[PDB]
């Protein structure tokens, strides 16, 4: 068939357009591999140091408010 | 221009819209249909138009006429009715694909399926 212009010839991207067994085995392998790359690129994206400082403080502020509460409690009791 | 010793070129853009404008005239005149509702003489419509292209000799003037028809396929199927009439009349085809057009090859001529049966006898000695 293919050894003439008349007969049917296959192009590029014909395993996914069929939608069979190999067309489903290819979609679940591009997803189960690029799911782990959304893990390693997101875990190392938390290693920004400026965010950790900001978080060094939010916590600090929270703790200082607790201290403020306690100090008021003492004031009352006294 | 062929009768008076000169040279010429003609381009039909396109011949696949002449077989459709002729099918409508047939089926409204109540003629017997055929494959894909084309009449029995659509081969005789395109043959006597392309056979008028000829290379005359020196005793008649030495003129010429060159013909380039354009044919639009559907989904790359050249085995239809009109893409097989005009293929068997002419000499060679230039097959422009759509896959090579987006892969960067522009003009997207496929040289695997393109032929010419005058061969190398129309090239200059340098080329």
């Amino acid at each position: 068939s293919s050894d003439t212009p008349e007969g049917v010839r296959s192009g590029a991207g014909a395993v996914r357009d069929a939608g069979g067994a190999f067309g489903k085995k290819e979609q679940a392998d591009e997803e189960r591999y690029f799911r782990a790359r959304a893990r390693e690129q997101l875990a190392a994206l938390k290693k920004h140091h400026e965010n950790e400082i900001s978080h060094h403080v939010k916590e600090i502020e929270r703790l200082q408010k607790e201290i403020e509460r306690h100090k008021q409690s003492i004031k009352k009791l006294k | 221009f062929r009768d008076n010793g000169k040279h010429a070129l003609i381009i039909y853009d396109d011949l696949s819209k002449q077989a459709v404008a002729y099918r409508q005239m047939s089926l409204l005149l109540r003629r017997p249909p055929g494959r894909e509702a084309y009449p029995g003489d659509v081969f005789y419509l395109h043959s006597r138009l392309l056979e008028r292209a000829a290379k005359m000799n020196d005793a008649f003037g030495g003129g010429s006429l060159t013909a380039l028809p354009v044919i639009e396929t559907q989904a790359g199927d050249v085995s239809a009715y009109i893409p097989t009439n005009v293929i068997s009349i002419t000499d060679g085809q230039i097959f422009l694909e759509t896959e090579l057009f987006y892969k960067g090859i522009r003009p997207a001529i496929n040289v695997g399926l393109s032929v010419s049966r005058v061969g190398s006898a129309a090239q200059t000695r340098a080329m």
